RNA sequence: GAGUGGCGCGGACGCUACGCCGCGACGAGUAGGAGGGCCGCUGCGGUGAGCCUUGAAGCCUAGGGCGCGGGCCCGGGUGGAG
RNA sequence: CGCGUCCCCCGCGAGCGCACGGGGUCGGCGGCGAUGUCGGCUACCCACCCGACCCGUCUUGAAACACGGACCAAGGAGUCUA
């Protein structure tokens, strides 16, 4: 028995401790932590009983098989991965959505999901577009904020409910989700003037528009 | 509604003189005519896009007789603001001269 | 055996 | 393995330095607000 | 019986590992004690340079005992004399390195190959970056790659070289056993120079880049390593 | 003696089948059927050898006997056994096994009676 | 479905074109196939800039994708149900090709056995 | 790009018996794991003796 | 290293040793020299319980492939005895 | 960072976990699908950019205003004996 304390040293930079191991020995205090020195379960049967063994042997063996392969160390699951954002994709950003059906269509970032993928809400009474996921690097990230300090996005909405089940059809959990969200950032963007009509509004390239000059 | 591709004229070869490399192409990008004007469009996809007899799948919809092949910048080439890609299959030398165009959504901003 |  | 600790002190001296620095740049912006 | 076996083949691990343990500690204390020996010596010179100049006096500091010589020039088109020394220094390639020490007979054999080097006085951060990333012994006359210090031990373990760290010391201090730790580096694979050459044909006195260049060879190191 | 009867047989040998940069022997007692000191069904005073049955349904494990190896007639004892797959497999790793008859053909064995019960077992 | 192959590498080759012969273009005297020139005064010989290429060894093959067809199988060149039972044991790796000059009645016999014996059949529904 | 001459990078000793006689090429074989499994330098040199020509292993008079 | 005293019946691949495997450096070439050819041609001794009138050799081919190459193997057609 | 002991001064604790650690993995996804489309590099025809003089031979030096070669098939030149 014994609550586990967080580290006691703090990290000063990736990979290295901020305090020495001769620190270390005093801050852990180890002057006073001194240490010295299943397979065949049984079943009754209706002349005796029987010995049964779960995990019993194969039938068939293929004609060749592979070897097992060597061992690597830094090779994680998509599910254990550190996730960024880009440091201008600040939950309330007016995004440029760049790539799918809603290509051009400008839409408020609301917050980064737990797989990376932005989940994003252009007002479906302006924009036409649900609470959709996007991804960082087919967006444009506005230099164009609203605060969004306040309002409570619902939890069950995360990387399994927008998961393609396999017509399709919207439930009414969906369309109460999306109002209920809505009706809250609806008095935001009507409350900065010029801004509805700027979401509704689709962004384009013209003659002598070079997007490198552009803030945007 | 609207474009959402800056346009690339297909200048020609990665080459010395009497020597070309045809699995690297220069690309001039129109409006950017410096080498710190070209920092943007490191990394972008690039498409030359062309039509031709015999219909082909479309992802997204109908069967077109529209074809591509994707590429992507690797490089700046030179002092004045022209640009090093690389195609999935090498270009079309009978592309020479003609638009292809630079998209953005390997984005950066 | 300066462990213990 | 001596590596580990040369890097430590360095970034530990270094960060010392630049607070010491900005102490006196914030000495010098008490005597421009004097 | 067994019990005894297994017991005496863990005491015998339980021994290799503290005799890692104490080997490890060595190490880390003598790179403790060459940090401590190169700011004494870096210095000293500031020092001694700073009292004379106070007196009115010169310092004229020490000739430098290491040289860091680069081939420049090919393969083609070569002179016997020139050829022998050029393989007697193991330049028998172009953008090849070795360290040679300085005495009265290196230096009469660097100025007759001297069209084809570009050679100078090394730093300590040089010799350290060559060694640490180009640093391949010559292992039973086979490049191998010093990714480990049981490579430097196992081979220079005779003259007290156990560790990258003694080898640098050896180097850059030409000590006892330059000879035998300089001849354990096989020649050292540099890159062409990243920014170009001013001109590979003439001397580095009338704008190219042959002969001896004296502090200024770090900035050649730096774009070819 | 068997490496002495190997180095006459292992190039010049009726059952030597070479094409397509691929040696095989069509031998009796081979199995994993190829060139080998180890697999030869005819060099060894020990060999296990794997068939098909007589009839249909069934296979037959083919031992070696010790003693009289210049008489071809009762040279080899054949036993069948048509049993399920895993009791099939079972009785040849328990014949090869806990005799200690050439336990370094045990697991190809196996694969081999695996693959002739696999074969004789029909098609959807 | 398809009887695959134990592994898919993908089989990487150096050059797909043929080694053409030196002047096969213009002369129907001149096969196609490569014969090394020895004149004194060769382009092709001492490898003048853009003329036919020559074999090197350095165009070798990978020696685990060498003789593998597009499928990921080694070919065995069979005229008899006796030479199968040879790749019963090899069957994951390697695959079975009937000869030209086996009988149609033959054919029945090896494929309607390799079907059994679980073995590829390259060439399998030819004459019927 | 480097300068060796390759006139004498292939070494001409014998690796291996000519004579395809098979009691002196299992010999060589009975020999070939004593010499690498041993630090005797008897089974080296017995070995190399078994590969060279009757002109190179003389008949010893009594 | 070795002695005498103080339940469960289990464990991949391998090793044509003329084979399989590991690490390092290298690779222009006429006359010329050597090696390796599972490159090819025609006949003899062995051998494949080889192939073949349910179609052998030969020949043609925008067919499918293999080999660094010499070359080769399948598909379709023609042909009629090896 | 134990004292029970060897100087001149003043020999086997126990676990669990993270990883800049002896060479890449996903416990991540998204489309399109039966005479109108998917794949097929090599191979038939064509176009475009770059490169690109016609072989053999004697010669210091051959694309040569040096000689042999219109085109195709079969034959055709280091052999045997001492």
């Amino acid at each position: 028995k014994g609550k586990p304390h967080c580290s006691r040293n703090p990290v000063l930079v990736r990979g290295i401790g901020r305090y020495s191991r001769s620190a270390m020995y005093s801050r852990k205090a180890l002057y006073k932590r001194k240490y010295a020195a299943l397979a065949t379960v049984t079943k009754p049967v209706g002349g005796g009983t029987r010995v049964v063994k779960l995990r019993k042997m194969p039938r068939y063996y293929p004609t060749e098989d592979v070897p097992r392969k060597l061992l690597s160390h830094g090779k994680k699951p998509f599910s254990q991965h550190v996730r960024k954002l880009r440091a201008s994709i600040t939950p309330g950003t007016i995004l440029i959505i760049l790539t799918g059906r809603h290509r051009g269509k400008r839409v408020v970032f609301l917050k980064q999901l737990s797989s990376g993928l932005l989940l994003v809400t252009g007002p479906l009474s302006l924009n036409r577009v649900p609470l959709r996921r996007t991804h960082q690097k087919f967006v444009i990230a506005t230099s164009t904020k609203i605060d969004i300090s306040g309002v409570k996005i619902p939890k069950h909405l995360t990387d399994a409910y927008f998961k393609k089940k396999k017509k399709y059809e919207i439930t009414e959990q969906r369309k109460v989700d999306q109002k209920a969200v809505d009706s809250q950032i609806l008095p935001k963007i009507k409350a900065v003037p010029q801004l509805q009509g700027y979401l509704r509004s689709v962004f384009a390239l013209t003659n002598g528009v070079y997007p490198h000059k552009l803030v945007f | 509604s609207g474009r959402l591709w800056c346009k690339a004229i297909f200048a020609g070869y990665k080459r010395g003189l009497r020597n070309q490399r045809e699995h690297t192409a220069l690309l001039k990008i129109e409006g950017v005519y410096a080498r710190d004007e070209t920092e943007f469009y490191l990394g972008k996809r690039c498409a030359y896009v062309y039509k031709a007899k015999n219909n082909t799948v479309t992802p997204g919809g109908k069967p077109n007789k529209t074809r591509v092949i994707w590429g992507k910048v690797t490089r700046a080439h030179g002092n004045s603001g022209m640009v090093r890609a690389k195609f999935r299959s090498n270009l079309p030398a009978k592309a020479i001269g003609h638009r292809i165009r630079v998209m953005l959504y390997p984005s950066r901003i | 055996r300066g462990l213990r | 393995p001596y590596a580990k600790t040369m890097r430590r002190n360095t970034i530990l001296r270094q960060a010392r330095n630049h607070k010491l620095r900005v102490e006196r740049a914030a000495a010098a912006l008490a005597a421009k607000s004097d | 019986n067994f019990a005894e076996l297994k017991i005496k083949r863990l005491r015998k691990k339980f021994a290799q590992k503290m005799l890692r343990k104490a080997r490890r500690k060595l190490i880390y204390e003598k790179a403790k004690h060459y940090h401590k020996e190169y700011r004494q010596m870096y210095r000293t010179e500031i020092r001694m340079a700073r009292m004379a100049r106070k007196a009115g006096n010169f310092y004229v500091p020490a000739e430098p005992k290491l040289a860091f010589v680069i081939r420049i020039r090919g393969i083609n088109g070569v002179s016997p004399k020139v050829r022998k020394v050029l393989q007697l220094l193991r330049l028998r390639q172009i953008f090849n390195g070795t360290f040679v020490k300085l005495n009265k007979a290196s230096i009469n054999m660097l100025r007759i190959v001297e069209p084809y080097i570009a050679w100078g006085y090394p730093n300590l951060k040089s010799v350290n970056e060559l060694i640490y990333k180009r640093g391949y012994g010559k292992i039973n006359k086979k490049r191998i790659a010093l990714t480990d210090n049981t490579l430097i031990a196992r081979s220079l373990g005779k003259y007290n070289i156990i560790c990258m760290e003694d080898l640098i010391h050896e180097i850059y201090t030409v000590g006892k056993h330059f000879k035998e730790a300089n001849n354990f580096l096989w020649p050292f694979k540099l890159s062409s120079p990243r920014g170009g050459m001013k001109k590979k044909t003439t001397h580095f006195v009338e704008g190219g880049d042959a002969g001896n260049r004296e502090d200024q060879i770090n900035r050649l190191i730096r774009r070819m390593n | 003696s068997a490496h002495l009867q190997w180095m006459v047989v292992r190039n010049c040998s009726s059952f030597l089948i070479k094409r397509n940069k691929q040696t095989y022997s069509t031998e009796p007692n081979n199995l994993k059927a190829r060139n080998s000191f180890r697999y030869n069904g005819l060099i060894h005073r020990k060999t296990v050898g794997v068939e098909p049955a007589a009839d249909g349904k069934g296979v037959v494990v083919v031992m070696k006997r010790r003693s009289g190896q210049r008489k071809p007639a009762t040279s080899y004892v054949r036993t069948t056994i048509n049993k399920n797959a895993r009791a099939t497999l079972s009785s040849i790793r328990h014949m090869i096994r806990k005799n200690k008859y050439h336990p370094d053909l045990r697991m190809a064995a196996i694969r081999r009676a695996s693959a002739i019960l696999r074969s004789q077992k029909p098609v959807m | 479905a398809a009887l695959r192959p134990l592994v898919k590498p993908k089989i990487v080759k150096k050059r797909t074109k043929k080694f053409i012969r030196h002047q096969s273009d213009r002369y129907v005297k001149i096969k196609r196939n490569w014969r090394k020139p020895r004149g004194i005064d060769n382009r092709v010989r001492r490898r003048f800039k853009g003329q036919i290429l020559m074999p090197n060894i350095g165009y070798g093959s990978n020696k685990k994708t060498k003789h593998m067809l597009p499928s990921g199988f080694r070919k065995f060149l069979v005229h008899n149900v006796k030479e199968l039972e040879v790749l019963l044991m090899c069957n994951k790796s390697y695959c079975a090709e009937i000869a030209h000059n086996v009988s149609s009645k033959n054919r029945k016999a090896i494929v309607e056995r390799a079907a059994q014996l679980a073995i590829r059949v390259t060439n399998p529904n030819a004459r019927l | 790009g480097v300068d060796i001459l390759h006139n004498k990078d292939r070494k001409v000793w014998r690796k291996e018996p000519k004579s395809q006689d098979m009691y002196l090429r299992l010999l060589v074989k009975l020999y070939r794991f004593l010499a690498r499994h041993t630090n005797s330098t008897f089974n080296q040199v017995v070995l190399k003796r078994l590969f060279m020509s009757r002109t190179k292993r003389p008949p010893l008079s009594l």
